[PDB]
């Protein structure tokens, strides 16, 4: 097989044109439009778009030569992600009336799938990127329906597995894909992108509350557990190193551990103290994990998956306190685990097609694959 | 429309080449890792070359008990790409 | 549109297909719209039994593309390590430039193929090289990130040209196919390797025959003499090879040619023992006292390496048996230095004087003594040597024997009537040298039987 | 391995130059 890329020139174009007037016609078919806190409720919107842009972006943009595509596939994938998202949430949840709540919603729908494009980047093109994009917002579309039809839940409430959902699609896509790196200005723009997800990770933490004083509890208890889990994250990375030093790509996954525990149950916390004491928890987790799942692809990926499944256990735990509701919760979380593993082995069996003219194994992590550069022979 | 009418071993030719000619000029005789020429002869004429290629295997068998695992059976197809 | 079946076989592999349509009567040398031939094709996907057969089929191996790239060039960018092989052993030119100046270390540079990096560095591509822009693979390799690259690239710097010569290495292997491809592209066969043989002799050192009579019949020196004098009839005739000793004196070698040490074929020939060799050199007229710069024949050297067959031979073949060197050594000599009794038997059967005298008046007895080479003394003694035989300083058998320490020898000699009561030029005794290098047991001997 | 015969010094090494020249006359003087 040769290692010199495939010609995208017609394959790239032509899907991206094809999917841009499918979303334009599905738009133009199905979509219809429509005050004092106006502003309030865009900034929440803003702040995930934000997060899923720049945070997401920059966050997989340490590798030593693959910043560039990991950047601009993240806001590709946003943008594919959004539009794809309105239109399906409208379907399932059914024409579509298109506000600042269903722009949220959409926008985290996206951020799923840009969580689950951080175990495969590096190893995929465009294509595969758009095939996973819509793959992975049908399946967690279809995983709330279900949710919403079994449980009679409510299909925008049904959202908050997404941590969940995509870590183990994530986790599954990687590991169907073909088996195959820092550099200091890398990471410094992926501690960027870090800081970033880790200051607004609480309006993520509370975008599906309506009213306030569960938002502002939310908020309380994400900003608090985020600190400690900083604070833990930075302090034991030098116990989980044989070189006894820190770990900046370590920490760059591992400051976000307390959002992530108490994202499902932030609203149920009833004291701040209690949300620093899982947030402390996340923390010592991510430093075992990080010690412990190298030895039994991606690291980063494998403890966000274990910070979220923490984090529905511990949901789990402070909701008896606020026999029956367990084995619904506990079979929800099941439902929606097994849903995440099939779709992604669909998704990692679709993009093994020879016909998305995937990088070589040989040539992973590098943006010249997919990056014109100066000076280079071009074609045969 | 493929049946074969006889295979000619080309005894003495291959013996020669093969250095075994004081052995015999009716019994093919030869050694491993050099390659031997025999003739394949159909019954009726051979219509199209590629198809035809593709449907005939070649099998050696030595002992009374061949199996691959002990290398004493080996099936080969006759093309090209295979491994002399 | 059979030559684009013929290219589509020759893209997907398809070697029967391919063949097949140059049976019919397919030009081997046709291309696409984007000047690509088969051979191009097969180098991209990594068909390397493709670019064998059409290497084989006589196909233009420097044709370049639209681009201007060779066969080499689509090679080494697609990371083709093996083709690379193939078509640098084949004679593709390792620093052909493109239209835009790209060469094919370029290319694998700038892909992160270090394999081929190497590989071609270590064939003489030169990274000196630069593009129409200025940039070198250095520069390109550096731009891109691939550390190993660059790494290698400054370590390797100007080794140059490690490999041989693509048809040094056809005649090393026999490979008939690659030495007739690499004659059509380069007409000369006597191409030199840094050392400054040509690919002949590496066939007259492996008894390659086949590559050897190509080589000839194309227009090969049989007679090429490097500095060192070695020719193909040398090394044949070094390595035992008959046949290749055969073919060589069949096209027209020199037998009487000398090397830098003055050594004949059939000094070669005699020292490492090869009978039917040197027979063969002999009835074809070689000298058979030739003497090289130590004044040795061909005899001394059968008799340095306990030849006995080959001593015969020379000696059937009216050799003188009493030939000396600069050192007036006869075979003798060299027999009793080298502890060799059975050459030293057959020389002696043959007329060989057992008392023949060096420049220090040293006997073979004396050697045989000196060395401790207990039958050479016995079967000189038996054949008439001189027991009581003296140097030029007056040495006698025993004195070296006493002062050596080689019991054995001493306590022989004094069964045999040797009398220990001899002197030297310093009047001195043997027991003197025994007990001049603290032998024991010899000088208790001496003592004992009339000392 | 298995392709150190297509290099320079394998190849030298192989050829054995020294093999065709005459290495030295052993005289081995007796005295001390």
């Amino acid at each position: 097989s040769s290692k010199y890329p495939r010609s995208v020139r017609r394959c790239l174009p032509l899907w991206a044109l094809t999917l841009e007037a499918a979303l334009i016609l599905l738009f133009y078919f199905f979509t219809h439009y429509d005050q004092k806190g106006l502003v309030a409720s865009y900034q929440v919107g803003q702040d995930l778009t934000v997060m899923a842009a720049l945070g997401l972006g920059f966050l997989t943009s340490n590798f030593r030569r693959h910043s560039w595509s990991s950047v601009a596939f993240n806001l590709f994938m946003l943008a594919l992600g959004v539009q794809w998202a309105i239109l399906l949430d409208g379907f399932l949840s059914q024409k579509v009336v298109i506000t600042l709540f269903s722009i949220r919603l959409a926008t985290m729908s996206a951020m799923s799938v840009l969580i689950s494009a951080g175990a495969v980047l590096g190893k995929v093109n465009l294509a595969q990127l758009v095939v996973m994009v819509l793959v992975e917002v049908t399946a967690l579309g279809t995983l709330r329906m279900v949710i919403s039809n079994i449980f009679n839940t409510d299909y925008h409430m049904n959202l908050r597995h997404f941590y969940v959902f995509a870590a183990y699609f994530g986790l599954t896509v990687a590991w169907c894909l073909p088996k195959p790196q820092r550099a200091t200005i890398p990471s410094l723009s992926a501690m960027l992108g870090a800081l970033f997800l880790w200051m607004f990770w609480p309006s993520v933490n509370s975008p599906l509350l309506r009213s306030p004083i569960q938002r502002k509890n939310a908020m309380f208890n994400t900003y608090y557990a985020l600190a400690v889990s900083v604070v833990t994250a930075i302090s034991g990375s030098s116990l989980a190193h044989p070189q006894r030093k820190i770990s900046m790509t370590y920490v760059h996954s591992a400051v976000l551990a307390g959002g992530v525990a108490v994202g499902t149950s932030c609203h149920l916390i009833p004291s701040p103290w209690l949300a620093m004491v899982l947030g402390l928890v996340a923390g010592l987790i991510s430093i075992g994990g990080a010690k412990c799942l190298p030895v039994c692809i991606s690291v980063m990926h494998s403890i966000f998956s274990l910070l979220g499944l923490l984090g529905e256990i511990t949901y789990i735990v402070l909701l008896v306190l606020h026999g029956f509701q367990v084995l619904l919760s506990i079979g929800e979380l099941s439902l929606a685990i097994v849903i995440a593993l099939t779709s992604g082995l669909l998704t990692g069996l679709l993009l093994n097609l020879k016909i998305w003219k995937a990088p070589h194994v040989a040539k992973y992590f590098d943006d010249q694959v997919f990056w014109k550069f100066p000076h280079l022979a071009v074609g045969f | 429309a493929l049946g074969i009418k006889s295979c000619d071993f080309q005894a003495a030719r291959n013996n020669e080449e093969h250095h075994t000619k004081a052995l015999s000029s009716r019994r093919l005789f030869v050694r491993r890792g050099q390659p031997f020429t025999i003739i394949l002869y159909f019954r009726a004429p051979v219509r199209a070359f590629l198809p035809a290629l593709k449907k005939v295997a070649l099998t050696a068998q030595t002992g009374e008990q061949p199996s691959k695992i002990n290398r004493t059976q080996a099936t080969f197809p006759i093309s090209s790409l295979g491994d002399r | 549109d059979a030559a684009t079946s013929f290219l589509r076989a020759a893209r997907s592999g398809n070697l029967d297909k391919a063949l097949d349509h140059l049976r019919n009567g397919v030009d081997i040398n046709t291309c696409n719209q984007n000047g690509l031939n088969g051979l191009h094709l097969a180098s991209k996907e990594g068909h390397v039994k493709m670019v064998v057969e059409l290497l084989h089929k006589e196909i233009i191996l420097e044709t370049t593309t639209k681009k201007g790239n060779t066969a080499l060039h689509i090679a080494a960018l697609a990371g083709q390590d093996e083709v690379v092989r193939e078509l640098v052993n084949y004679g593709a030119n390792v620093n052909a430039q493109s239209q835009k100046g790209f060469t094919p270390l370029y290319m694998a540079a700038q892909e992160n193929h270090l394999e081929v990096v190497k590989f071609l560095l270590e064939n003489g591509a030169n990274q000196n090289v630069a593009t129409e822009d200025g940039f070198t693979p250095l520069a390109v390799a550096l731009q891109q990130g691939h550390e190993n690259v660059v790494a290698h690239l400054i370590n390797y710097g100007t080794k140059g040209k490690v490999r041989l010569p693509a048809l040094h290495i056809a005649a090393r292997n026999d490979d008939t196919r690659t030495a007739a491809v690499l004659l059509q592209n380069d007409p000369n066969p006597d191409v030199l390797s840094k050392t400054g043989f040509t690919p002949l002799h590496i066939a007259a050192h492996y008894e390659n025959l086949n590559v050897a009579q190509l080589l000839l019949n194309r227009g090969a020196s049989v007679n090429f003499t490097p500095q060192n004098g070695i020719t193909p009839l040398h090394i044949a005739s070094r390595r035992g090879n008959v046949i290749m000793v055969r073919l060589l004196l069949d096209r027209g070698a020199q037998i009487e040619t000398k090397t830098k040490d003055e050594l004949t074929p059939l000094h070669c020939a005699a020292r490492n023992g090869h009978v039917r060799i040197s027979e063969i050199l002999l009835d074809h007229g070689a000298p058979i006292q030739a003497k090289t710069k130590n004044g040795l024949s061909p005899i001394h050297m059968a008799a340095q390496g306990d030849h006995l067959d080959c001593v015969r031979l020379l000696l059937q073949y009216d050799a003188e048996i009493d030939d000396i060197t600069l050192d007036h050594l006869t075979p003798l000599h060299v027999a009793a230095h080298c502890g060799h009794h059975r050459v030293a038997k057959v020389l002696l059967d043959k007329g060989a004087k057992p008392n023949s005298r060096a420049l220090n008046g040293f006997t073979p007895l004396h050697i045989a003594c000196k060395k401790n080479h207990v039958r050479v003394m016995e079967l000189l003694l038996k054949t008439g040597a001189s027991i009581d035989a003296v140097t030029e300083s007056g040495l006698t058998p025993l004195h070296v024997a006493s002062f050596m320490g080689h019991l054995p020898i001493v306590k022989n000699l004094l069964q045999r009537g040797a009398s220990p009561n001899v002197s030297n030029v310093k009047v001195e005794t043997p027991l003197h040298m025994a007990a001049r290098a603290g032998h024991t047991e010899v000088a208790k001997y001496l003592l004992q039987n009339k000392a | 391995e298995e392709l150190q015969d297509d290099y320079e010094d394998m190849m030298e090494e192989n050829l054995e130059q020294e093999e065709y020249e005459d290495p030295d006359i052993p005289e081995s003087q007796m005295e001390e």
